[PDB]
């Protein structure tokens, strides 16, 4: 089985569905700032 | 059309902040930068206005001003939809000092085109003007952004100001009694300790670009909202972030198929980043507006206006539930 783990810096994108557009974008390189 | 556009100008800005301040995160919302400076161009002229618009990412050649505004209207009439699980508000203001004219054309086109509510503001007062702008985005964005305004000049003339505010559920919730401190690793021998929430036998959309090195996955929310999140592997960010372009996306979203997750663990947080854009809207161009020469005689008739500064600021929120992120741009405009 495959495992993804978020532990290391990571891009997250918010994005419609069904439309190829970005709503809000971030790069998270320490979630505790 | 705008989106396009807006894709282009998101992975553009993005680059710059990221040379600014390659160690830090980074938060923002291309559509919101996007508006605000869209809604300022609705009172420029000449190389101003075209400065704007090209550094939006408008191919001026394939598309003209007029459609431009109009794809920004109805991008405002189709967001504001806070009901169905999802909530998505969008507002836009515009303080103007108290005695100033503005030509009817600009107040009616913002009404219109940008829904922009306008409130007389005495500039004079300046600790009295911040809380009015301030408590207008804090009241929009739920309380989140609470201090987008630090200072003002008591030259201030007006100042445009956007806000959008976002809360989703994921649509596979995650159950806090799997959430554990866990690991997260800012270098190869460096980590910190956060709470890892974690996910089992999950089917959604994944790709591992093998090209690129990193791993995409889609968490959608309920409703038409979903989180593309990608994750490069130890020490391939700088490799991923220098092809992040418009076709790189797209060719991620097409390359998702359905898959059996045995876990997946995401951590839970609350980030937030605060922007001077000044440096990096000069970097993509815009410069007229700033200086002694901008054209800004579309809003009152003469060349008496020029930008003294763009802010940014924004929040992110991600936990077992679902996210929250708030961000809001404001537009400092001084006399000239």
């Amino acid at each position: 089985g495959t495992i993804v783990r978020f532990n290391r810096p990571f891009l997250m994108i918010i994005v419609p569905t069904d439309t190829q557009n970005i709503f809000f974008m971030s790069k998270v390189t320490n979630p505790k700032q | 059309g705008l989106a396009s556009a807006n894709v282009d100008f998101a992975f553009s800005l993005y680059k710059q902040l990221v040379l600014k301040a390659p160690d830090k995160n980074v938060i923002f919302s291309p559509l919101s930068i996007s508006t605000a400076l869209a809604f300022l161009s609705l009172g420029a002229h000449n190389t101003t206005l075209t400065e704007i618009l090209k550094g939006l990412k408008f191919n001026l050649t394939e598309t003209s001003e007029a459609e431009i505004h109009q794809s920004f209207q109805h991008l405002l009439r189709t967001l504001n939809q806070s009901s169905d699980e999802l909530q998505l508000s969008m507002g836009n203001a515009m303080f103007v000092k108290e005695q100033l004219s503005l030509l009817d054309r600009f107040t009616e086109d913002a009404k219109r085109l940008y829904g922009s509510e306008a409130f007389a503001t005495d500039f004079q007062d300046s600790a009295a003007a911040k809380k009015l702008i301030n408590d207008y985005v804090k009241n929009g964005t739920r309380g989140k952004i609470t201090d987008l305004i630090k200072d003002l000049d008591s030259q201030t003339m007006m100042v445009l100001v956007n806000y959008i505010f976002f809360k989703a559920k994921w649509e596979m919730p995650f159950d806090p009694q799997d959430t554990h401190q866990s690991r997260f690793y800012l270098s190869k021998k460096k980590w910190v300790m956060v709470p890892m929430m974690s996910l089992h036998h999950l089917t959604i959309p994944y790709f591992r670009d093998e090209e690129l090195s990193c791993t995409v996955v889609e968490l959608k929310y309920t409703g038409n909202a979903s989180a593309l999140f990608i994750l490069p592997d130890q020490d391939k960010m700088e490799e991923v972030e220098a092809m992040l372009l418009p076709e790189t996306l797209k060719r991620w979203r097409d390359s998702l198929e359905f898959r059996e997750i045995g876990e997946l663990y995401l951590p839970k947080f609350s980030i937030s980043r605060d922007y001077n854009l000044n440096d990096i809207l000069l970097q993509l161009g815009i410069e007229e507006a700033f200086t002694s020469k901008a054209d800004l005689s579309g809003i009152t008739g003469a060349r008496n206006l020029a930008v003294s500064q763009v802010v940014h600021k924004a929040v992110l929120d991600v936990f077992e539930e679902g996210t929250e992120a708030s961000r809001a741009t404001a537009v400092k405009i001084t006399l000239l």
